[PDB]
């Protein structure tokens, strides 16, 4: 029952078109320093997938079109073109608290059509 | 390429402990941490712990202090997870975790495939 | 819980100077301690994997003493704010500042 660093991820639920912006939100309850915040997707049925860490660099084989920004409190993931591929759970995570620090709730991506 | 590959699902009954494992494979050096991190349903993931390249020594979530205990067999390459007094809240996808270095701060960019763990 | 330091610090150029916080009015556990600036890592004392130290500052720190660190061969780019944020359980984080100027007399 102890004082940890809570991460709350706008919207629950995203239902957007094939080629439309997906702009994913996250709040922490502290401000943090970009340096320890990690972007993650997780398609059906498979394991996380680190895209973006520092808040703004793109891990390696990751495109350009996922971009990471925001500071102190307010953390945003931009998906400038969204594929089909893309629909998954994305989560924000911390990682200055601990070695694995905290991760959001998550936001899911649906993709219509 | 590094790849991370877990040991199969499990049901348990209440009370009882469970042992998960992970093999790793690929890294282009010797020493790396692994951690735990599991997904019960529905929700986030939770970051459970820690173990160094020797073994000698972890880290372990606050909440788990007392219920979990990690190993590693470096002559296999193999992390061993033992969770003991299971109860319905312990049902959960458990991964095994890595990453790119040798040190233990840092986003993970190495999954396993998960482990199904489920309780009753 | 406070956590309180020397708030503002001079040091010679090519000098070393000792950064440190304390926590006091709190039996919390420490679990962490970061050491940072703004947009930049310097430094992580974990309390059960030891010390952590940023590829940017690897050859000029020396962790301590105790959960302070020593910033070694200082230039007058070092001058700027500190920030030692402690990880404590069950109180959480404690957030200390320092301002270091170094000095070219």
């Amino acid at each position: 029952g102890g004082s940890e660093i809570v991460l709350t991820q706008s919207p629950g639920t995203l239902s957007l078109s094939p080629g439309e912006r997906a702009t994913l939100s996250c709040r922490a309850s502290q401000s943090v320093s970009s340096s320890y915040l990690a972007w993650y997707q997780q398609k059906p049925g498979q394991a996380p997938r680190l895209l973006i860490y520092g808040a703004s660099s793109r891990a390696t084989g990751i495109p350009d079109r996922f971009s990471g920004s925001g500071s102190g409190t307010d953390f945003t993931l931009t998906i400038s073109r969204l594929e089909p591929e893309d629909f998954a759970v994305y989560y924000c995570q911390q990682y200055g608290s601990s070695p694995g620090g905290t991760f959001g709730q998550g936001t899911k991506v649906e993709i219509k059509r | 390429e590094v790849q991370l590959v877990q040991s199969g699902a499990e049901v348990k009954k209440p009370g009882a402990s469970v042992k998960v494992s992970c093999k790793a494979s690929g890294y282009t050096f010797t020493s790396y941490y692994m951690h735990w991190v599991r997904q019960a349903p529905g929700q986030g993931l939770e970051w459970m712990g820690i173990i160094n390249p020797s073994g000698g020594s972890t880290s372990y979530a606050q909440k788990f202090q007392g219920r979990v205990t990690m190993t590693r067999d470096t002559s296999t390459s193999t992390v061993y997870m033992e969770l003991s007094s299971l109860r319905s809240e312990d049902t959960a996808v458990y991964y095994c975790a890595s990453r790119s270095g040798s040190g233990w701060f840092g986003a993970l960019d190495y999954w396993g495939q998960g482990t199904l763990v489920t309780v009753s | 819980g406070t956590i309180e330091t020397t708030g503002n610090i001079s040091a010679e150029k090519g000098g070393s100077i000792i950064l440190q916080c304390h926590l006091s009015s709190t039996t919390a556990q420490v679990t962490q301690v970061n050491w940072e600036q703004q947009d930049q890592l310097l430094a992580i004392c974990n309390a059960d994997l030891g010390w952590h130290i940023s590829p940017s500052f690897k050859d000029r720190v020396a962790p301590g003493p105790g959960l302070g660190l020593t910033l070694q061969s200082l230039t007058v780019n070092d001058t700027g704010e500190y920030f030692c944020i402690y990880h404590t359980y069950p109180d959480g984080t404690y957030t200390g500042r320092i301002f270091l100027e170094v000095l070219e007399s």
